[PDB]
C-alpha cells in the first residue's frame, strides 16, 4: 500500500498558484475505496472506465492537489479553457486521469475571510499544460515599464481567495486533487 | 498595446477586488439590521467607511482612461459606471455638506411625535403612532390635526435644510457634465452606443407625459367614485363637486389607498378573498409560508433557493433582546449568498410579501453570471417590478385556490371580481398620479425655474390640477410639507415607482401569453408553465449588461414603455365604473370651493 490518506485526508492543502505535484509509485492502490465514499460532487475520468482501472494499470501516478473556488472546477477539464485552466493548471488534451472534487466548507472556511488561497490573475502568455509558476514578477498592462511599483498599467498578479462559511455553493471553496496515470518507458508498473 | 485590452485589465482587477468587499460591507449591514448593539452601528460604518474609499481610488484611475476607442460594449457600460465622480467633484467643505444634511434628514425623519401641543398625554414612534390615525380612525377634526402633526412639527425645520440640500446637490450635475440633478437621475434610464436602442435623458420627461393621457381617463373615474363613497362617513365635511381632501387618503401623504377598500368596499354583503382564518386552522408557520413560494417558483421554471439560505436567513422575530428593525427587504450579499429580511406573520399580506420578496432573490441570481459592475437592474424600475409581477399572480383566486388556501367552492360572479380589482386599484391606479406628480414637482426644483417664494403654490397647484386635491389648511412658502416624505428626504428617485407600474403590467400580458391562458388578465396565473419561465428568465439573466429597452424586446417587443397592457388588466373594472358614475360629476377642473 501507499499513503493516499496523507494527500486526500491531509490537515494543509497548497493553493492553485503552487500546486504540488507528488509522486506515488512502487504500491497497491484500491480506488473501490474510493467509489463508495459518498463524499465527493465532481468524480469524473477521463480516458480510463472505472472497471478498467481495476484489472488494468499504468506506472507514473503523479497527483496534483490544489484549491478551486465551486464554480470555477468546471475549468478542471481537458480542451477546457478558462481562468485557472489557462493561467493557474493547464490540463493537455488527451488525460488520461480522473478529477476528485469535494466540499470544504467546514475546514477550508473561517469568518473574516480564509485569505490563505492564491491564484495567478494576469500572465504574459498562456501556460503550456502541467507547468507550474511560482512568481513574483509583476504584470505589464501596456507600453510603460513597471519598476515593481504599484502603478495603473503594473496589476501585481497573485490575487487572494476570501472563504467566508456563509458563501454560496458556486463560491464554496472545494477542495479537489487531480490524479494523472500515463504508461510512459518507465517500466515496472503497480497495480491495484 | 491598446486600449481596450488595458481596460479588460483593470476591471479584471476592480471584480475581484470590488466583490470581496463588497461582501464584507454587505455581511455587516446584515448584522446591523438582525442584532443592533452599540458596537454593531461602528461595525457598519467601519466597513462601509472603506468600501466607500475604495470606490473613491477607483474612479480617479478609471478617469485616464479614453472613452473614444473602445469599440466593446460590455466594457463601454461597466466604465461609464465607475467613472461617475459624484462627490468627488465637490471640494472639502462642499463634501461635509453631504453626509452632515443627509444624517440630519434620517434622524429628523426618525423622531416620532403624536403628543397634542398644550396637552403632553403621551405620543409613540412613526409605526405605532402615525400609522394607526390614519388607517383605523373616521374622525375629521384629529386627523386634520394629525395632518398637521407631523407636516408643521417635522417639515417645518426642513425648509432651510432642504433648499440647502437643492442648491448644491444640483451644482454637482455641471461639474458632472449633467444637466440638473433631476437629468442626473434621469441617468439610469439613458441608453447609447445603441443603433435605434438609444434612449436620450430627455425622452423620459415626454414618455412618461405621454403616457399620462391613459391613466387619466381610467383615474377620472376612480377619483370620481372614490368621492360618492367618502363623503358618506363625513356628509357635510365635503363637497360632492369638487376634489379630496389629503388627510382622508388611506396614509399621512396619500400614496397608497389601501385603507380606502372598508369605507369603499363595492359589494360587501359576500365575504372577501381572505384566507387569513383558512391558514391558522391549517397550522402555519413561517416555514411552510415560503415553502409553498419556492415551490411556485420551481413549478414556473426558476430555479429554487439553496440550502445556504434556509438556514441562514431569518424568518419571525427573534429572541427578546434583540430590537432590530424587520422591515420586509431583499439582501443581495454577493459571492452566493442571498437573503430575505422580514418578520413573518400568518396575514394576507405577509404571505403575499412572502411571493414578493423572492421574486428579487430570484432577479438577483439571474445575473450572478454577470461582473460585479453589471451585477444589477437594466434601471431602478426593473427590479421593483420584477418583484412584483409574482404578487399579482399569488393574489389570484385560482392560485390559491390550487394550494387550498381558499375553499374548493368558491364562485367567481361579477361581484366577487369587482371587489379584487378595486383593492388592486388602490394600490396600483391610485398612486400612479401622486408618484407622478411628486417627481414633477422635484424635476423643476432641480432644474431651478421654480424661486424660493413659488414653491408650495406651484406644488399645491399639480396636487390640485394632476392628482385631484383640495389642501384641507392653507399653507404659506414657509411650510415644507413635500419633503416629509420618506423617499425624498432621504435621496430616493421616485420615478421608480411609476415606471414600476408600467413595467409590471406589460410583463404581465407578456408572460400570460406565453402560458396560453383563456381569459382576462385579473384571472391569469404563471405557475405550471415553463414556456413563460424561460420567456422570462433570458430577460431576468442580461442584468445591466444589456439596455434596458434592450429587454423589453426580450418579452413584450415594443422597445418604449407601453402604457395599453395596464387599462386591459382593468377593463372589467373600467366599464363597471363608467357604468356607475353616469351622474356623479366626473371629471374635476382647478377647485377652490371647500376651503376658499
Ligand atoms: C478520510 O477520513 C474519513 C473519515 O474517517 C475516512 O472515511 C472512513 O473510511 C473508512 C473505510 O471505509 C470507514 O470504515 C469509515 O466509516 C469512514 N468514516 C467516515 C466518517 O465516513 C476516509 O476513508 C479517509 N480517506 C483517506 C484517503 O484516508
Ligand atoms: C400546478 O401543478 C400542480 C402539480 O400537478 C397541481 O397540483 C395538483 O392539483 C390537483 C388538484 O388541484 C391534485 O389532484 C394533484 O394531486 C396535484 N398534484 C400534486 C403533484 O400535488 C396544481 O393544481 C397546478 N395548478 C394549477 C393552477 O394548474
Ligand atoms: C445580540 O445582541 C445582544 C445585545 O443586543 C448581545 O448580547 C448578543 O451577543 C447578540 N448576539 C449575536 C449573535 O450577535
Ligand atoms: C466584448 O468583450 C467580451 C469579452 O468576453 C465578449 O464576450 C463580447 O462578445 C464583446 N462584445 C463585442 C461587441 O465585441
Ligand atoms: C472627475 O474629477 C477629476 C478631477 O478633476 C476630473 O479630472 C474628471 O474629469 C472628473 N470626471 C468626470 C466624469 O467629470
Ligand atoms: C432544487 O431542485 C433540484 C431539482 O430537482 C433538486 O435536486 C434540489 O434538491 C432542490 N433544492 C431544494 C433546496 O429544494
Ligand atoms: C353580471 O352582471 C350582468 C348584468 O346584470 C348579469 O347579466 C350577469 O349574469 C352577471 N354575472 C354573473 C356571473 O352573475
Amino acid at each position: 500500500l501507499c499513503p493516499f490518506g496523507e494527500v486526500f485526508n491531509a490537515t494543509r492543502f497548497a493553493s492553485v498558484y503552487a500546486w504540488n505535484r507528488k509522486r506515488i509509485s512502487n504500491c497497491v492502490a484500491d480506488y473501490s475505496v474510493l467509489y463508495n465514499s459518498a463524499s465527493f460532487s465532481t468524480f469524473k475520468c477521463y480516458g480510463v472506465s472505472p472497471t478498467k482501472l481495476n484489472d488494468l494499470c499504468f506506472t507514473n501516478v503523479y497527483a496534483d492537489s490544489f484549491v478551486i473556488r465551486g464554480d470555477e472546477v468546471r475549468q478542471i477539464a481537458p480542451g477546457q479553457t478558462g481562468k485557472i485552466a489557462d493561467y493557474n493548471y493547464k490540463l493537455p488534451d488527451d488525460f488520461t486521469g480522473c478529477v476528485i472534487a469535494w466540499n470544504s466548507n467546514n475546514l477550508d472556511s473561517k469568518v473574516g475571510g480564509n485569505y490563505n488561497y492564491l491564484y495567478r490573475l494576469f500572465r504574459k502568455s498562456n501556460l503550456k499544460p502541467f507547468e507550474r509558476d511560482i512568481s513574483t514578477e509583476i504584470y505589464q498592462a501596456g507600453s510603460t515599464p513597471c519598476n515593481g511599483v504599484e502603478g495603473f498599467n503594473c496589476y501585481f498578479p497573485l490575487q487572494s481567495y476570501g472563504f467566508q462559511p456563509t458563501n454560496g455553493v458556486g463560491y464554496q471553496p472545494y477542495r479537489v486533487v487531480v490524479l494523472s496515470f500515463e504508461l510512459l518507458h518507465a517500466p515496472a508498473t503497480v497495480c491495484g | 498595446s491598446t486600449i481596450e485590452e488595458q481596460a479588460k485589465t483593470f476591471l479584471d482587477k476592480f471584480n475581484h477586488e470590488a466583490e470581496d468587499l463588497f461582501y464584507q460591507s454587505s455581511l455587516a449591514s446584515w448584522n446591523y439590521n438582525t442584532n443592533i448593539t452599540e458596537e454593531n452601528v461602528q461595525n457598519m460604518n467601519n466597513a462601509g467607511d472603506k468600501w466607500s474609499a475604495f470606490l473613491k481610488e477607483q474612479s480617479t484611475l478609471a478617469q485616464m482612461y479614453p472613452l473614444q476607442e473602445i469599440q466593446n460594449l460590455t466594457v463601454k457600460l461597466q466604465l461609464q459606471a465607475l467613472q461617475q465622480n459624484g462627490s468627488s467633484v465637490l471640494s472639502e467643505d462642499k463634501s461635509k455638506r453631504l453626509n452632515t444634511i443627509l444624517n440630519t434628514m434620517s434622524t429628523i425623519y426618525s423622531t416620532g411625535k403624536v403628543c397634542n401641543p398644550d396637552n403632553p398625554q403621551e405620543c409613540l414612534l412613526l409605526e405605532p403612532g402615525l400609522n394607526e390615525i390614519m388607517a383605523n380612525s373616521l374622525d375629521y377634526n384629529e386627523r386634520l390635526w394629525a395632518w398637521e402633526s407631523w407636516r408643521s412639527e417635522v417639515g417645518k425645520q426642513l425648509r432651510p435644510l432642504y433648499e440647502e440640500y437643492v442648491v448644491l446637490k444640483n451644482e454637482m450635475a455641471r461639474a458632472n457634465h449633467y444637466e440638473d440633478y433631476g437629468d442626473y437621475w434621469r441617468g439610469d434610464y439613458e441608453v447609447n452606443g445603441v443603433d435605434g436602442y438609444d434612449y436620450s435623458r430627455g425622452q423620459l420627461i415626454e414618455d412618461v407625459e405621454h403616457t399620462f393621457e391613459e391613466i387619466k381617463p381610467l383615474y377620472e373615474h376612480l377619483h370620481a367614485y372614490v368621492r360618492a363613497k367618502l363623503m358618506n362617513a363625513y356628509p357635510s365635511y365635503i363637497s360632492p363637486i369638487g376634489c379630496l381632501p389629503a388627510h382622508l387618503l388611506g396614509d399621512m401623504w396619500g400614496r397608497f389607498w389601501t385603507n380606502l377598500y372598508s369605507l369603499t368596499v363595492p359589494f360587501g354583503q359576500k365575504p372577501n378573498i381572505d384566507v387569513t382564518d383558512a391558514m391558522v386552522d391549517q397550522a402555519w408557520d413561517a416555514q411552510r409560508i415560503f415553502k409553498e413560494a419556492e415551490k411556485f417558483f420551481v413549478s414556473v421554471g426558476l430555479p429554487n433557493m439553496t440550502q445556504g439560505f434556509w438556514e441562514n436567513s431569518m424568518l419571525t422575530d427573534p429572541g427578546n433582546v434583540q430590537k432590530a428593525v424587520c422591515h420586509p427587504t431583499a439582501w443581495d450579499l454577493g459571492k452566493g449568498d442571498f437573503r430575505i429580511l422580514m418578520c413573518t406573520k400568518v396575514t394576507m399580506d405577509d404571505f403575499l410579501t412572502a411571493h414578493h420578496e423572492m421574486g428579487h432573490i430570484q432577479y438577483d441570481m439571474a445575473y450572478a453570471a454577470q461582473p460585479f459592475l453589471l451585477r444589477n437592474g437594466a434601471n431602478e424600475g426593473f427590479h421593483e417590478a420584477v418583484g412584483e409581477i409574482m404578487s399579482l399572480s399569488a393574489a389570484t383566486p385560482k392560485h390559491l385556490k390550487s394550494i387550498g388556501l381558499l375553499s374548493p367552492d368558491f364562485q367567481e360572479d361579477n361581484e366577487t371580481e369587482i371587489n379584487f380589482l378595486l383593492k388592486q386599484a388602490l394600490t396600483i391606479v391610485g398612486t400612479l398620479p401622486f408618484t407622478y406628480m411628486l417627481e414633477k414637482w422635484r424635476w423643476m426644483v432641480f432644474k431651478g425655474e421654480i424661486p424660493k417664494d413659488q414653491w408650495m403654490k406651484k406644488w399645491w397647484e399639480m396636487k390640485r390640477e394632476i392628482v385631484g386635491v383640495v389642501e384641507p389648511v392653507p399653507h404659506d412658502e414657509t411650510y415644507c410639507d413635500p419633503a416629509s416624505l420618506f423617499h425624498v428626504s432621504n435621496d430616493y428617485s421616485f420615478i421608480r415607482y411609476y415606471t414600476r407600474t408600467l413595467y409590471q403590467f406589460q410583463f404581465q400580458e407578456a408572460l400570460c401569453q406565453a402560458a396560453k391562458h383563456e381569459g382576462p388578465l385579473h384571472k391569469c396565473d404563471i405557475s405550471n408553465s415553463t414556456e413563460a419561465g424561460q420567456k422570462l428568465f433570458n430577460m431576468l439573466r442580461l442584468g445591466k449588461s444589456e439596455p434596458w429597452t434592450l429587454a423589453l424586446e426580450n418579452v413584450v417587443g415594443a422597445k418604449n414603455m407601453n402604457v395599453r397592457p395596464l387599462l386591459n388588466y382593468f377593463e372589467p373594472l373600467f366599464t363597471w365604473l363608467k357604468d356607475q358614475n353616469k351622474n356623479s360629476f366626473v371629471g374635476w377642473s382647478t377647485d377652490w370651493s371647500p376651503y376658499a
